[PDB]
RNA sequence: AUAUAUAUAUAUAAAAUUAUUUUAAUAUAUAUAUAU
RNA sequence: AUAUAUAUAUAUUAAUAUAUAUAUAU
RNA sequence: UUUAAAAAUUUUAAAAUAAUU
């Protein structure tokens, strides 16, 4: 099961739902201005601005993604054993996931792939800020070596 | 410590200063409005009493008297217990310990209020030096009168 | 624990009961052991005090605050007499330098109202705690 | 009472002569054990007078 | 019984105690308004006379 | 009001719920300070009309 | 007419007219038994109700839709409810019930679920499963009572037939309206009528042991059982509590609106706060006067010592200043159509402007009118609604504030900018100080902590077994044992000889499910953790305990509630002071790994490291693990047993928990569910919750408050508060006292702003504080306003009894305990004393006979505590309920009547030529046998539970079981060496003085039995109890117990009324006012409880701690038998060794035993005289000390003299004085000793022979 | 007390008469207490002034 | 592949605080006294 | 005739669900 | 010369009733 499947099956999909998050900020007026207000002229965004953004990103993840996943993973469990991926253990914990929960990790710098790959929804900067938000929604625990 | 500003003012108008005659006259009037009643002056003493209790760092507990008395040795085969008699007659009736603060607040008013000790506190129609429970009454009155 | 596997001594508080159980008769024969005892502290504190002798440069064993007569002795009492006796026996085995002045001021506190002595100021009056002392600057001139 | 005073005096008199071996232990055997344990020890003694 | 049994808290520092026990009663200003009442009382008495 | 607004803007600029460098409610007594409002004109009279 | 013609003598007897007697009692009980439900509803038909009880009933209550549209089926084959409004509508709906029933064979108008539907559902059909789930759940909702409602209604008619009563104190008949103004009875009768219709059978369903049979009528629904239970409760409360009939109407209206809605329990749950929100939380917007208590809290606040200092008058400045409760209350009232009721309450409340008895009675009446039903729903709905909640963590700990891993744990960097650092510091210091104590390193403490959780209650041993099976490890089964199967004793016996690395795989095993309903709250949930999971969670609970008891020290756990917790509310609600009520919503679901458990585990893993460097904890090895906390270094570092356990516990907490749900109400639901909610079955639960509560509040006030608020007022308010002087918490709930300064009550806007700061503080790390600031106290379900406790009568439903399963109830005589509990619950709530006593008389007959019959004489009920009325030709209503229960109570009520008691005997025949010292010449020995006094007195003392006999298991397997259990208990060589040395020393010295000296080898022989009696009783034991009761009834008795005989030699004298101990104008408990004469006089002349006087001779020789398997009785008797005979001290030391104590510790205990001469333990063990339950609220301590005088009134007598070496006798004398004084109605009086027949020395010798014979 | 001392103290039993006796004895003390004598809850015009 | 009757076996429901009540023959026999 | 206590003696150990096998019918 | 203070311990392990988290 792809990692994006549980978020793609929504009328406004999840990433589209979070792209409209710049309205809650005090003033941004556009997604590019959001990516500029968050991290400065490299990655490692401003922690305070990232926190102000996370306080808005969180209710989208607790009230929409968790209820949708709680049904999607049940429907998937009904039709056989499947190997499912996710972006954070909190996704599989809040949505009450059954099975073995294996955290994992890769020996590379994953943040650079978010600039290498091109044809993704929203700018590459938005994909990267989204990855930061998932990493901030992560409930620190040992990822333990994908191999 | 209160603070006042130090700079060119704006010419306030705070009319709060009056002579001594204008104050003694009102004192005479409000003392004339209080003579002989005793239901007009009791609540003032009660209010000052509760204020004294709230401002004072003093506590009251009869456990001090209990522990002090418990160290004297009394015979088990007797008919009179000096330590056990004062402990009995040293518990106030209707369990009110207010009379202390009320007497302490009556010091501010001896021209219109005279705090006397109640007739019930005396030895009930003549004492007798041959009576232990009746000798503790003299002890209590002697300690309590000077206040 | 090393002193445990080594030492031949072994404590027997029944000696106290044997000695006290031959008095005919507030009862002095029922104060130290049967009453005034922590009930959970066995005698590891003893050999911890013994092991503290080797390390008076970094560690300074002192008598706990909770083993004093609780704000005044009042020698008229009996439990406080026993408390004084036990503190006076236990103090010499510690390693802090102010054990003697604490042993003196325990009785000085207990005998307030009966006997008086001149102190150094009005902060460390005779009615202080014996444990509030323990700096060499706080030993009374008297 | 005089009875209580006599009882206290007698208790003190007997406690003065209780048959305990901890003092002679402390003066005869305890320092020997401390000296025997001191060498074989991870953190050597550190004393001031 | 009040005279015989008294007690202070064990953490009593007098200045620190009174510094915040006495503060809340000097933050209200009813005493200053109790003077204009006396002004008007004296004015009324003199006007009647 | 302007001190309060400056404190709030400072809190927003430093991205905190409460600004650390505050311009209002300092320890100083500044009850005589003024500013330029639209209440008074150039003659010194009020600006009701 | 009918009830009168049946039992007029009984009406006369219990109504204080005719002297009571056993014959009228048993005849009335006959009338109760031989009596039918049609007779009940006909008797209800005889009542000519007035217009006052009239009321418009909604007709929609009867025509209801079908159940099919309310349910559906999940993608996981789970039948679950379809919510129509909100995610709360998951309770039983209101639907028809007739189309699913098949006619019962005997009673052709009643029936249960058709077997066709059940079988078709068992086959696997959709509609059949849905219908059977609906039927079973409706039955379970209708089974939540303790007996058939018609029996309670009959008892009510019995009691009320007598009419009004005469007050011996007020000298007048009380004005309580008769049954013709009782609109609950009217609604009950009208609903039963309109449902029955033309059918002859009148009961709409008959409650039975197995299940309920529904009356087959088209006008039937599933809401009727709870509605009828509500109406019965309201009727009984109005008749025995004097509720005014103007608020019972509103209660009945709300119950009707509930029964007319979609679902009943859901409406009652959404509408549970209309009476409190409009009466208690809105009182006194305008004060004019009244008195409130003046308590003063003593200085070392942490110990909870108080002192009452009189009543201070109230004034206008103390009026209510909390924020208004108007807009929200009217919004709630409008959303559900209850706007007229809300407006009526909001109007009637604004007319009380004086803190008075009448206003507190108004609040009590307004709050007794809320329904007291046990809410019920399917288990698969509880598990799917509760366990899906997850924390809402708005400011998580940054990922760059965790070091590398050390096994399963990461450490907080010391330079963290978060707020979790203070949490980490608190738990770290607590763990270090806990582990530093030398007590936690002996085998005895290890063994005590091991045996703490080995109980006879389930622990889901199955999944443990089948998880150990998955790694090819065997386990004994012990085939043929009469012991229960699902018990932690069974698990422990299995897991004796197993290394930790084998059983450690069973730490990740799942847990079974438990359920339990409540009043006005969703059905509880439970999870029992197995033995390994309870073992590995030891450091967590130990550190939580150390925090609760030493470091933070702001809690009421471990303290007596009625001596320390009641006057806390009395102090925190008095007017100058104020109270804020803080609660954490969903506390279990808010404690997870991402904020709390990770920090706590790192803290407990680091703090223990210093003083446990290589040692094993409770049977856990000293494992190793590599760490990476330091950058650039990666080295394997040894750890301890207490750290190995934290490793395993962390790898359990990280994944969450998996619950195996299998409900017996829906066929086809046995799924498994996985949550992150913290369990509610762990030993460490209730302590860590309160530790976290206190820690977060203190870090609040010390750090987070001053760094986010700017106004000087809130800063000065948060700086003057500390958790130890202004905060009290226990588990979830909490309380924050705010003292009043000299200017009066603290300002309201500042307190509000602090409250919203607390609300913002909770959201940063997950918690959701439910804060309530409105001028009333709240703690552990105790309400207070202006220092007046207000009992919540809706929380104690008279008829309600809870049944979270389908198992049948315990057979009679098991219900008499519940009836006595009903009486006592009525006692503690201050009901009208005459009315409540009479109703309890009428109710203790209906539950007295049942099938070759066996009947209780009334004397048994008088022995259990129920106070008499008119026995022996005395005055009506002389005895109060404060008379204790048992021998003391019997002596108390006898000695007050003894002269008349004997002259009546002599006046009807009973005469003999034997001058008894007690009763003179009358022959009590014949009459009391005739009057059935001895019979009841000795039948009451017989147990009413089937004593589970051993079923004679095989010798081989039983020996193996007990041996493996003992091996589990004494696991390390040190305990075994201690006990073996003790046995050797005993056989050297103590051989002969005792034959079976108790040790740590008899613990398994008690765990084995405790596993036995957890099973079900057998018909043999039931018949045995029945025959034993019949035998004990059919003897001929010659005297009371020896203790009561010795008691009856003492006489007393009622001399003087003691001075008042509280003002007669100060309300201290709502409902206890001059209208309630006897409780008022007792309270005002004895005074409330504010002291600590526990343990009136609970002395014992064994002052140490051992395993929970052992008993204090055996060791105490052994030490007493070894100390009275005067054996060598080596015998005492050998006993204390083989009871599992250290050498030095056992010898210190031997010295203890040698002190404290044994004349007191012997009496304490021979006599059983304790303070009864009802005296807990009064000040009995000063009554013992000062107001029961052993020197009689006119001096010495030569009879009351007591020898110098018999001091224990003064204790029993003070007993008898206090009991005889408290039994009589009116005010408590000074009682003096009068005369002891025989003499002081003779009575002392009588007690002394008994003390010696041990 | 007259009627009670009439009645042969050894042969006393409970009675409404005894209840009334104790109640009157009890309420006399509360009536004669001085704070109870001089006290009130509601303010008068003069005290409010 | 199934249905019914029978017999056997198995699984399931917790922790804590508070207060009250109960937990040294199992039985018989001989000699002693007493009560009914 | 019964019971209580005294000394001794003796024996003595204390609801829903599922699985399996038998039988009868299809 | 006679009398007398007597110990206020615990956290008491389990089974039933009631209150609560
Ligand atoms: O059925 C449970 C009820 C609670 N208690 C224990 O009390 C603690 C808290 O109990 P709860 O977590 O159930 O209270 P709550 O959140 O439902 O409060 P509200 O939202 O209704 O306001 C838990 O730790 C649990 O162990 C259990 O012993 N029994
Ligand atoms: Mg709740
Ligand atoms: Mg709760």
């Amino acid at each position: 099961v792809d990692s994006d499947e549980v978020g793609e099956q929504m009328e406004p999909t999840f990433e589209h739902a979070v792209m409209e998050i710049y309205k809650g900020i005090a003033g941004v007026d556009s997604l590019d201005d959001l990516t500029k207000w968050v991290l400065n002229s490299d990655l490692v965004p401003h922690d305070d601005r990232l926190g102000q953004l996370f306080q808005a990103f969180l209710p989208l993840a607790k009230d929409l993604l968790a209820p949708m996943a709680r049904q999607f993973y049940d429907n998937s469990m009904s039709e056989g054993r499947l190997l499912t991926f996710a972006h954070a253990d909190s996704e599989l914990l809040n949505a009450n996931y059954f099975g073995h929960l294996l955290r994992l990790k890769i020996p590379y710098i994953t943040e650079v792939n978010l600039m290498i790959r091109k044809n993704r929804e929203g700018g590459e900067l938005f994909q990267l800020v989204l990855s930061y938000l998932y990493k901030m929604y992560a409930t620190s625990a040992q990822p333990k070596w994908f191999g | 410590t209160v603070t006042s500003p130090y700079a060119p003012s704006v010419n306030r108008l705070m009319p709060y200063r009056i002579s001594n005659a204008e104050r003694q006259i009102s004192q005479i009037i409000r003392v004339m409005n209080i003579g002989n009643n005793a239901t007009v002056i009791q609540p003032v003493l009660q209010d000052i009493s509760v204020l004294l209790q709230r401002i004072s760092p003093l506590q009251i507990d009869p456990t001090i008297i209990s522990n002090t008395m418990s160290t004297v040795s009394e015979s088990t085969t007797q008919t009179l217990s000096p330590a056990s008699s004062i402990l009995g007659k040293l518990r106030p009736s209707n369990s009110d310990f207010s009379s202390f603060r009320v007497a302490l607040a009556g010091w501010l008013y001896n021209g219109v209020v005279t705090t006397v000790i109640d007739d019930s506190s005396y030895p009930k129609d003549g004492g007798s030096v041959t009576s232990l429970e009746n000798l503790w009454d003299f002890f209590i009155l002697a300690l309590a009168l000077p206040l | 624990v090393l002193l445990q596997r080594i030492s031949p001594l072994q404590i027997d508080p029944t000696i106290i009961s044997n000695t006290m159980s031959t008095v005919s008769e507030l009862s002095p024969a029922s104060s130290i052991l049967g009453k005034l005892r922590p009930s959970n502290s066995d005698f590891s504190s003893f050999r911890v005090a013994l092991a503290g002798w080797l390390y008076n440069g970094v560690v300074t064993t002192v008598i706990d605050d909770s083993s004093y007569p609780k704000d005044g002795g009042s020698v008229t009492s009996l439990e406080n007499l026993w408390d004084f006796f036990i503190l006076a026996l236990a103090l010499p085995l510690t390693t802090d330098p102010c054990a003697p002045v604490k042993a003196f001021m325990t009785l000085a506190n207990m005998m307030v109202g009966f006997e008086t002595i001149p102190m150094d100021n009005q902060i460390y009056t005779q009615s202080r705690r014996a444990s509030a002392f323990s700096t060499p600057h706080t030993w009374p001139r008297c | 009472t005089q009875s209580l005073v006599s009882s206290m005096r007698g208790t003190l008199g007997k406690l003065k002569l209780i048959k305990s071996m901890t003092p002679m232990y402390l003066q005869q055997l305890a320092p020997v054990e401390l000296a025997v344990i001191a060498p074989m020890l991870p953190f050597p003694p550190f004393q001031v007078p | 019984v009040a005279l015989l049994s008294g007690k202070y808290p064990p953490d009593l520092v007098t200045n620190v105690w009174y510094a915040d026990a006495i503060y809340p009663m000097y933050a209200d200003t009813e005493v200053f308004s109790n003077l204009q009442r006396d002004v008007i009382t004296c004015e009324a008495v003199q006007t009647l006379v | 009001d302007e001190a309060d607004d400056a404190t709030k803007k400072q809190a927003k600029d430093t991205e905190k719920a409460k600004a650390q460098v505050t311009y209002s409610d300092t320890g100083i007594n500044n009850a005589n300070e003024l500013s330029r409002s639209g209440n008074v004109d150039n003659e010194g009279g009020s600006n009701q009309k | 007419s009918m009830i009168l013609t049946q039992f007029g003598p009984f009406i006369e007897s219990i109504s204080g007219i005719t002297d009571q007697s056993n014959d009228v009692f048993e005849n009335a009980a006959k009338a109760f038994s031989m009596f039918t439900r049609s007779d009940v509803y006909k008797a209800l038909d005889e009542i000519p109700f007035s217009e006052d009880a009239m009321l418009p009933i909604p007709p929609t209550i009867y025509t209801k839709p079908s159940h099919d549209s309310y349910y559906y089926i999940d993608a996981l084959n789970r039948v679950r409810r379809k919510t129509y409004q909100g995610p709360d509508d998951v309770y039983v709906p209101n639907c028809s019930i007739v189309e699913l029933l098949e006619p019962h064979e005997t009673l052709t108008s009643y029936g249960r679920l058709s077997e066709a539907i059940e079988n078709r559902a068992k086959d696997g059909d959709s509609q059949a499963r849905i219908a059977t789930t609906y039927g079973r759940i409706a039955e379970s909702q209708a089974r939540q009572i303790k007996a058939p409602l018609e029996k309670f209604v009959l008892a009510l008619l019995v009691a009320e037939a007598g009419g009004s009563l005469y007050d011996p104190v007020l000298q007048k008949y009380d004005e309580i309206p008769g049954l013709s103004h009782n609109c609950p009875l009217w609604c009950f009768r009208e609903i039963c009528r309109h449902i029955s219709g033309p059918l002859p059978d009148r009961a709409p369903y008959l409650y039975l042991s197995a299940g309920v049979f529904w009356l087959m009528s088209p006008r039937m629904t599933s809401a009727i059982p709870p509605l009828l239970s509500d109406l019965v409760n309201l009727a009984i409360l109005q008749q025995t509590a004097g509720l005014d009939p103007s608020l019972v109407r509103l209660g009945v209206q709300i119950c009707l609106h509930a029964a007319a809605s979609s679902s009943y329990a859901w409406f009652i749950l959404k509408t549970k706060s209309i009476f409190p929100q409009n009466t208690l939380h809105s009182m006194y917007e305008s004060l004019e006067g009244g008195y409130c208590p003046n308590l003063e809290w003593l200085e070392p606040r942490s110990d909870y010592k108080f002192m009452y200092m009189g009543a201070m008058p109230l004034s206008t400045k103390y009026a209510r200043s909390a924020p208004s409760n108007d807009k929200k209350a009217r919004e709630l009232g409008e959303k559900y159509g209850l706007s007229s009721v809300v407006s009526e309450l909001r109007r009637r409340t604004k007319t009380y402007s004086k803190h008075d008895f009448t206003s507190v009675r108004y609040i009590r009446d307004a709050m007794a009118c809320t329904s007291g039903i046990f809410l019920v729903r399917t288990p698969t709905e509880t598990v799917l609604q509760e366990y899906t909640q997850s924390p809402e963590i708005k400011v998580p700990i940054p990922q760059k504030d965790w070091t590398g891993p050390i096994g399963e744990i990461r450490i907080l960097k010391d330079t963290t900018s978060s707020i979790a650092r203070y949490l980490y510091r608190t738990w770290y210091l607590a763990a270090a100080r806990m582990a530093a104590q030398p007590r936690t390193w002996d085998p005895l403490f290890q063994a005590i902590m091991r045996s703490q959780y080995v109980t006879a209650r389930g622990g889901s041993g199955a999944t443990l077994r089948e998880s150990l099976y998955a790694i090819n490890v065997s386990l004994p089964d012990f085939k043929g044992l009469p012991v229960k199967a699902a018990t932690k004793i069974f698990q422990a016996a299995q897991l004796a000889n197993l290394p930790f690395s084998h059983t450690s795989v069973a730490i990740l095993a799942d847990t079974s499910m438990g359920l339990r309903n409540q009043v006005q709250r969703r059905p509880r949930s439970i999870m029992p953790l197995n033995v390994p999971q309870q073992q590995v969670s030891a450091p967590h609970t130990l550190t939580a305990d150390y925090i609760n008891y030493h470091m933070n020290l702001s809690t009421t756990s471990g303290s007596a509630v009625i001596e320390k917790v009641i006057p806390l509310g009395v102090y925190a609600s008095s007017p100058p002071n104020q109270s804020i009520n803080i609660d954490i919503s969903a506390c279990d679901a808010s404690i997870t790994w991402d904020f709390f458990l990770s920090v706590i585990m790192a803290a407990i893993h680091e703090g223990v490291a210093s003083s446990s460097i290589g040692k094993p904890f409770m049977g856990v090895p000293a494992s190793i693990v590599n760490d990476e906390s330091v950058v650039g270094v990666r080295a394997a570092r040894p750890i301890s047993g207490m750290q190995n356990m934290i490793q395993h516990l962390s790898k359990l907490y990280k994944r969450g928990f998996s619950y195996r749900v299998n409900d017996s109400f829906s066929p086809g639901n046995d799924f498994t569910h996985m949550t992150t909610t913290f369990p509610s079955g762990s030993t460490a639960t209730s302590t860590e919750h309160t530790a976290n509560n206190s820690t977060m509040m203190e870090t609040f006030l010390t750090v987070w408050g001053p760094e986010h608020t700017d106004d000087p007022d809130v800063l000065r308010l948060m700086k003057s508060l500390t958790i130890q002087r202004n905060y009290v918490c226990q588990g979830d709930d909490g309380l924050m006292i705010i003292d009043g300064n000299t200017a009066g009550k603290v300002n309201s806007e500042t307190i509000q702003k602090m409250l919203e700061l607390i609300s913002k503080y909770g959201e940063e790390f997950g918690w959701k504080y439910d804060i309530a600031y409105d001028g009333t106290a709240e703690y552990l379900k105790l309400y207070f306003i202006f220092g007046c406790r207000i009992p919540n009568l809706s929380r104690h439903p008279i008829v309600g009894k809870e049944r979270a399963n389908s198992s049948a109830e315990e057979p009679w005589p098991a219900i008499l305990d519940q009836i006595m509990g009903i009486f006592f619950n009525g006692v503690h709530d201050g009901l009208q004393w005459q009315r409540w006593i009479r109703y309890s008389w009428a109710l203790c007959c209906a539950f007295s006979r049942q099938r070759g019959y066996l009947q209780y004489p009334m004397w048994s009920f008088v022995y259990w505590g129920l106070p008499l009325v008119k026995v022996f030709g005395s005055d009506p209503w002389i005895f109060s309920w404060y008379m204790p229960t048992g021998d003391l109570g019997m002596y108390s009520w006898i000695s007050l009547i003894r002269p008349l008691m004997t002259r009546w005997m002599v006046a009807n025949g009973y005469v003999t030529d034997k001058c008894s010292p007690v009763f003179g010449n009358a022959d009590y020995r014949k009459c009391f046998n005739e009057l059935k006094l001895y019979q009841g007195y000795y039948m009451a003392q017989l147990p009413r539970n089937p004593k589970k006999s051993g079923r004679a298991a095989p010798r081989e397997v039983r020996e193996q079981f007990t041996q493996a259990l003992s091996d589990y208990l004494m696991q390390n060589p040190e305990l075994k060496s201690r006990v073996l040395r003790g046995r050797s020393e005993w056989e050297k010295y103590g051989a002969g003085i005792i034959h079976n000296p108790p040790s740590l080898f008899d613990v398994p022989h008690k765990w084995y039995q405790g596993a036995q009696e957890a099973a079900t009783a057998t018909r043999e034991e039931l018949a045995e109890m029945d025959e034993t009761l019949m035998r004990a009834r059919k003897h001929s008795y010659s005297s009371f117990s020896k203790l009561l005989e010795a008691y009856l030699l003492v006489k007393w004298r009622m001399c003087e009324a003691r001075e008042p101990s509280v003002d007669l104008r100060l309300p201290l408990c709502a409902g206890i006012d001059p209208l309630n004469s006897d409780p008022f006089l007792k309270m005002v002349s004895v005074g409330p409880m504010l002291q600590s006087t526990r343990k009136y001779f609970a002395q014992t020789l064994f002052m140490a701690k051992t395993v929970s398997g052992l008993d204090v009785n055996a060791i105490d008797s052994a030490l007493l038998r070894l100390r009275t005979l005067g054996a060598d001290k080596k015998a005492l030391t050998a006993q204390l060794l083989m009871v599992g104590l250290q050498e030095s510790e056992a010898d210190a205990l031997a010295g203890k035993i040698m002190l404290q001469d044994v004349n007191t333990v012997q009496l304490a063990r021979v006599v059983n005289l304790a303070v009864p339950d009802t005296w807990m609220s009064l000040d009995f301590d000063t009554m013992f000390k000062h107001h029961v005088k052993l020197l009689p009134k006119d001096g010495r007598h030569l009879n009351t003299d007591i020898p110098p070496r018999m001091g224990w006798l003064r204790a029993i004398l003070r007993f008898l004085g206090a009991g005889m004084a408290m039994t009589a109605t009116g005010v408590a009086v000074d009682i003096y000793l009068e005369d002891i027949h025989g003499g002081g020395r003779s009575l002392g010798q009588r007690f002394m022979t008994w003390m010696r014979q041990e | 007390a007259h009627v009670a001392s009439h009645g042969l103290h050894g042969n006393m039993t409970l009675t409404s008469s005894e209840i009334q006796r104790h109640i009157t004895e009890f309420i006399s003390s509360w009536q004669n207490h001085p704070i109870v004598q001089v006290s009130a809850d509601v303010e008068n015009r003069k005290t409010a002034q």
